[PDB]
């Protein structure tokens, strides 16, 4: 795509950490809930912030 | 209680230089403790000023031991002397107990100001 | 009598009250780290030779601050003295008072420390070394004593278990703040024995719960500007209680502040080595072992040990 080519050059020497490719690049989440306190918690509404 | 050392440690004379090959004779005092594998060499002691290499004839008479040296520092001592100045010598790499003890008994035995 | 404990409280005006019956020491059953020529070890003896004196507060209440004054032969009072006025302007320093009194057809002299805590370093960490839950009450008595929690907390049995109750990291997260300014005032202590002279051994019942020294006993001199602290069990032996109450939380708050937000670091940061260096600059400063932040850079599997 081309956020991972941003991330990429945006980069001192090339090398990044893998765990944040997902977190700055995906174009889907997907959130399992357990019970309904941690759904009013986390994805209440039509939109959230994460 | 905890104590600095308890029984002390001996010392006998050898020799030191400037660089590498300087080495002439006896220039130096150097603290040693024995080892049952080989004694191992503490703490040097100068009347010259910038001394960076000392040397000790093996125990098997082939090869021998080399000694390089840190900045010294500088003190001076009574004695039928008079003034006594110096500059004590640790072998590069002694870590702080060593320095403690060579301390400990060279202050408690031999006079200092 | 009683002019004993005027002549304790001084021109500090504390309103001392006795620990003891009158002039007598008062016995107790502390932990030790021992080395000399007859006996060595970390064990719990029996500290006999003190007078102690509880300080209180207004409103007639009992505070954690003691007066702890014990009884000298003639030597061991001047090597004391000349030490502590050679080592009294830094801050990391207990309150020293030596002074002459008169018990019988003698004059006797002490040696007051002021203000101290009821335990020292020693005690916490071999309460939390030598766990037993069968006999702890000097464990209990610190954990209530600096509110990380209350009385009561102990009637939920199992509240020492990890896997039962694992609540108990957070009673015990509670004295990281505590050890943190432990490490800072031995650092400066370092720094001072250091400029003025002093060689000696530093060991953890030497310093209290508040971070002060004192006990100049075993200590010599030497030129000014060539001082030795040796701090090698004081460290090691207390390694194992610097993650159990996680003593350096405060290093991820913007100004080492537990009261303002968390730094923010760049995603895309990864090496982070100049931070290693600094975090061992300050708070193991005499250590005097080589450390490497990258184990590549290591010698052999000890070395490797010893840097992991
Ligand atoms: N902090 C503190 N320590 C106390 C108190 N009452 C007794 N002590 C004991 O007194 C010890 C310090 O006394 P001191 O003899 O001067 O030090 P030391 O560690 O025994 N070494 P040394 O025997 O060479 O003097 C502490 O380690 C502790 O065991 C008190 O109220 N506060
Ligand atoms: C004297 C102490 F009770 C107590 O004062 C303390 C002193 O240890 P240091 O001073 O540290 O350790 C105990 N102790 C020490 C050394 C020893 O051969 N026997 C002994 O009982
Ligand atoms: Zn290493």
């Amino acid at each position: 795509n081309d956020a991972l080519n941003n991330i990429i050059n945006n980069a001192r020497d090339g090398c990044v950490p893998l765990n944040i490719i997902p977190l700055t690049t995906a174009a889907k989440l997907m959130v399992v809930i357990p019970d309904y306190n941690t759904y009013k918690n986390t994805c209440d509404g039509t939109t959230f912030t994460y | 209680n905890n104590e600095l050392s308890p029984v002390a440690l001996r010392q006998m004379s050898c020799a030191a230089g400037t660089t590498q090959t300087a080495c002439t004779d006896d220039n130096a005092l150097a603290y040693y403790n024995t080892t049952k594998g080989g004694r191992f060499v503490l703490a040097l002691l100068s009347d010259l000023q910038d001394l960076k290499w000392a040397r000790f004839p093996k125990s098997d008479g082939t090869g021998t031991i080399y000694t390089e040296l840190e900045p010294p520092c500088r003190f001076v001592t009574d004695t039928p002397k008079g003034p006594k100045v110096k500059y004590l010598y640790f072998i590069k790499g002694l870590n702080n107990l060593n320095r403690g003890m060579v301390l400990g008994s060279l202050a408690a035995t031999v006079r200092l100001q | 009598a009683q002019s004993f404990l005027n002549r304790v409280c001084g021109v500090s005006a504390a309103r001392l009250t006795p620990c003891g019956t009158g002039t007598s020491t008062d016995v107790v059953y502390r932990a030790f780290d021992i080395y000399n020529d007859k006996v060595a070890g970390f064990a719990k003896f029996l500290k006999t030779n003190c007078c102690r004196f509880q300080e209180k507060d207004e409103d007639d209440n009992l505070i954690d601050s003691y007066f702890v004054v014990k009884r000298h032969t003639f030597s061991n009072y001047q090597h004391e003295e000349t030490i502590y006025n050679l080592l009294k302007d830094c801050p990391a320093v207990a309150k020293h008072d030596f002074f002459k009194f008169r018990i019988d057809g003698d004059m006797v002299p002490h040696i007051s420390r002021q203000r101290l805590t009821k335990y020292t370093m020693a005690d916490l960490v071999y309460a939390l070394r030598h766990f037993d839950e069968g006999n702890c009450d000097t464990l209990k008595e610190i954990l209530v004593t600096y509110n990380c929690c209350d009385d009561d907390y102990f009637n939920k049995k199992d509240w020492y278990d990890f896997v039962e109750n694992p609540d108990i990291l957070r009673v015990y997260a509670n004295l990281g703040e505590r050890v943190r300014q432990a490490l800072l005032k031995t650092v400066q202590f370092c720094d001072a024995m250091r400029n003025a002279g002093i060689v000696g051994v530093l060991t953890l019942d030497n310093q209290d719960l508040n971070g002060n020294w004192y006990d100049f006993g075993d200590f010599i001199q030497t030129t000014p500007g060539s001082g030795v602290p040796v701090v090698d069990s004081y460290y090691s032996l207390l390694m194992p209680i610097l993650t159990l109450t996680r003593a350096l939380t405060a290093e991820s708050h913007v100004d080492t502040d537990l009261t303002k937000p968390y730094i923010k670091w760049d995603l895309l940061k990864y090496d982070f080595t100049e931070e290693r260096l600094k975090l061992f600059d300050r708070y193991f400063k005499y250590w005097d072992q080589t450390y490497h932040p990258n184990c590549v850079n290591c010698l052999d599997d000890r070395c490797i040990l010893h840097c992991a």
